């Protein structure tokens, strides 16, 4: 029990660190774009642009190196999820409808199981009734099924 | 199952290749083109790369939230089309065996 | 004829009759993204895509071998011109 909790905590910490690093990368890219749009052409601005580019490259390299660690806890995303997330929204209706379909399938399964159970119970009862000589195997049939 | 590390490595390789191609194209592009257009193209490329990295960020956040719901979801789906396949197999068996009737 | 006492069929595991969500303690995430709360009221507004997961970050998302030093120097020379 303690090992699973420790593994979960380590995975959460690693994912939080990755999230923070990627957020910093995104902020640096936003700053880079802002500087490019409002570039004055001064040598100091050029040096700042070079430093920002180097920092972005170093951050990307560090993220690639850390995320590729075989010992990292990071090591499924279906293509349908990627297709659904391309619609500019908050990702809930896909899960809602597909879980609704899942629940409908489960309810169908339970209802058909109950129906089949009553079917074979009634059939066993009547086979015992009109055919007492076959009563003994029928119960064994239940033992063979249940 | 696709490893997240492999996806991240592929995305980084694609980003590096795109950046190298853009730098090369800027290198052999004639100097007659205004620097404003090149700056705009570089900004657009940076925005696209940032969007890809933000998609990776969203995937990382989802994995941080992560599989329990995914595992239940996949198991219930497997049960559903297994039942459907059993129904179709029953129908096919009756269609085939009607000849022997 | 086919009644074989040696042939015994076991129950399918897990049993679909039982609550398969709670078999492995898998109710936390289901409750987190449940359609409705315990009182039946809507918890959160529902939508389709990942856009609202990036709204907290700055920006306007209206529509949704290699020498780095040499490239940086080339960009610097181009910008200074």
């Amino acid at each position: 029990m303690n090992g699973n909790s420790t593994n979960n905590e380590q995975l959460q910490q690693e994912l939080a660190t990755t999230q923070d690093q990627v957020a910093s990368i995104i902020e640096s890219f936003v700053e880079l774009g802002v500087s490019i749009y409002d570039f004055p052409g001064t040598p100091e601005a050029t040096k700042g642009m070079i430093t920002n580019l180097q920092r972005n490259v170093d951050r990307l390299y560090k993220l690639n190196v850390r995320s590729n660690d075989p010992q990292s806890s990071l090591s499924d995303i279906p293509l349908e999820v990627v297709q659904y997330i391309e619609d500019g929204r908050n990702p809930d209706i896909y899960t809602r409808e597909f879980v609704e379909a899942i629940r409908r399938s489960n309810q169908y399964q339970r209802g058909k199981m109950h129906g089949l159970k009553q079917l074979r119970d009634s059939l066993a009862d009547k086979i015992v009734d009109e055919f007492p000589e076959l009563k003994e195997p029928v119960e064994d049939i239940i033992k063979r099924t249940s | 199952q696709v490893s997240l590390a492999l996806v991240i490595r592929n995305l980084t390789v694609f980003t590096m290749k795109e950046l190298a191609q853009y730098m090369k194209t800027n290198v052999h592009t004639q100097a007659n083109e205004p620097n404003s257009a090149k700056k705009i193209r570089f900004l657009q490329l940076i925005i696209f790369l940032r969007t890809q990295f933000l998609k990776l960020y969203v995937l990382v956040k989802w994995t941080r939230t992560i599989h329990v719901l995914i595992d239940l979801l996949n198991w219930f789906r497997t049960t559903n089309m297994n039942v459907n396949n059993c129904i179709w197999a029953l129908k096919s068996s009756l269609n085939s065996m009607t000849n022997a009737k | 004829y086919y009644v074989d006492p040696e042939t015994t069929y076991t129950y399918q595991q897990p049993n679909p009759l039982q609550d398969l969500i709670s078999v492995y303690g898998l109710d936390d995430i289901s409750r987190q993204v449940a359609r409705t709360n315990l009182d039946g009221t809507k918890a959160v507004k529902l939508r389709k895509s990942y856009k609202n997961q990036i709204a907290d970050l700055s920006g306007k998302f209206s529509t949704i071998n290699f020498d780095w030093d040499l490239c940086s120097s080339v960009l610097s020379q181009f910008e200074r011109s």
